[PDB]
């Protein structure tokens, strides 16, 4: 490792002589071996870098299952390409196909990891809503009996005598 | 001279990430580097992370637990054990499994329902 | 993790895991010259757990519910959030005030009868 | 995102139950005492 010395005794001064705090960084991070800049793309889409054979419908329960399908009667397809010619050229163009398959599948189906935080932070700040309201007609329940305390000692304030 | 503000803004960053690590604390500790005076005056200067302005560039938790140990000075003519470093460790580690812990019980009582 | 989605992704794993671990134990062993038993009651067993991975596969694919909900709906749900929260707040502090002037007025109220049976001695 | 505001709401968190120190495969103990006015002799004793 390393040991500074530039601004430690820059800091220990007097006056405005310790350095004034950094402006916000509008600009590239460089922050560790990622980037981590400002204003990112939050993820690529399968368009880029990834064949496409499903259209744009995006039946997303049907598009699992047909690839589940597809998948099954390719492997069955892969093995009889390998009973008949397994040492064929054809069979990494089979290899290749079934990994596009298998790219789709699992990019389609996380979705609910920003989804999932947006129910959560709702459901518990109701309960101490409620802990906020449930002290709340606590309140009148307690004022107003001390004020029918008061009324029964002002009431006995004459009856006393 | 924006070089010196961002360059050693990432040196000091990393020093109390460095720091965050026990066994480097352990490495001053038979480097003797506890009790020096300088250092004790750099030490208690280097609190200044708290702030959650300069937090924001601050991504690990411990690097300002320990710190304030080594505050007291009573903390720091310990350590130099490596036994005690590593007691630091493990229960650092045993407390990390927290929200690991508490979400496989939370499932284990919605899958036992 | 730790949902339904998570164990149909063991089972089809397992599934081709058990297929090349039958297709392995059928050609490490079986009958040497017949012109056997253990492998035989390893086949069986290997073609029974290969059917019911593939009997629960079908079993979790009907389980799973279908994609459900919307985050736009969620998002107009926190715009309603925000606007009773900010009103709770006022509604809290303004029986706190009530709260607030009962309070300062009978603590003088015990004060002012406090020092009172102080000076009677 | 879809171009909500940014405005101060109150988010209060979960300090409902709190963790001390862990025992064997999780099973944490829970205890905050939340005394009564029991805590103004304790400060008296050391006096």
């Amino acid at each position: 490792m390393q040991y500074i010395k530039e601004y430690t005794d820059e800091n220990i001064q007097e006056g405005l002589a310790p350095k004034p705090p950094p402006p916000i960084k509008d600009s590239y991070m460089m922050f560790g071996n990622q980037f981590q800049c400002d204003d990112l793309i939050i993820r690529p889409l399968e368009s880029q870098g990834i064949e496409r054979l499903h259209p744009m419908q995006f039946d997303h329960k049907k598009e699992l299952r047909k690839l589940n399908m597809s998948i099954l009667i390719n492997f069955l397809d892969l093995l009889d390409i390998l009973i008949r010619s397994p040492g064929s050229i054809k069979r990494e163009e089979k290899l290749e196909d079934l990994k596009l398959l298998f790219v789709h599948v699992h990019h389609l189906i996380n979705e609910y990891r920003p989804h999932q935080a947006r129910e959560t932070l709702r459901v518990m700040m109701e309960v101490q809503k409620r802990q906020r309201l449930e002290t709340a007609e606590r309140f009148q329940k307690h004022l107003e009996r001390v004020i029918e305390m008061i009324q029964n000692c002002l009431a006995s304030l004459p009856d006393d005598l | 001279d924006d070089a010196g503000n961002r360059l050693r803004f990432q040196l000091e960053l990393e020093f109390v990430q460095c720091l965050a690590n026990p066994n480097y604390l352990n490495f001053l500790a038979q480097r003797g580097y506890f009790k020096d005076k300088a250092f004790v005056n750099y030490l208690k200067y280097l609190l200044y992370w708290k702030d959650p302005e300069y937090a924001k560039y601050l991504k690990y938790p411990q690097c300002l637990h320990m710190l304030e140990l080594l505050q007291y000075e009573h903390f720091r003519k310990e350590l130099v054990n490596a036994q005690c470093a590593k007691f630091i460790d493990e229960q650092q580690i045993l407390h990390w499994q927290h929200y690991s812990r508490k979400r496989m019980r939370l499932q284990q009582a919605l899958a036992e329902q | 993790m730790a949902d339904r989605l998570t164990q149909l992704q063991d089972a089809v794993n397992s599934l081709a895991d058990q297929f090349c671990n039958a297709i392995g134990v059928l050609q490490q062993c079986g009958p040497p010259a017949s012109f056997a038993n253990p492998t035989e009651e390893y086949a069986q067993l290997f073609a029974a757990l290969i059917a019911r991975t593939a009997k629960d596969i079908d079993v979790l694919i009907d389980s799973l519910p279908s994609e459900e909900s919307t985050a736009a709906l969620q998002a107009a749900s926190l715009y309603k959030l925000e606007e009773e929260n900010h009103e709770a707040a006022t509604c809290l502090e303004d029986v706190v005030y009530r709260g607030d002037m009962l309070l300062e007025k009978i603590q003088s109220a015990l004060a002012d009868i406090a020092q009172s049976q102080l000076k009677t001695r | 995102m879809s171009g909500v505001r940014a405005v101060r709401i109150s988010i209060e968190s979960a300090c409902e139950k709190q963790v001390h120190e862990v025992g064997l495969d999780g099973t944490e103990t829970y205890l905050p005492p939340l005394s009564m006015s029991q805590n103004l002799a304790r400060l008296a004793q050391r006096i």
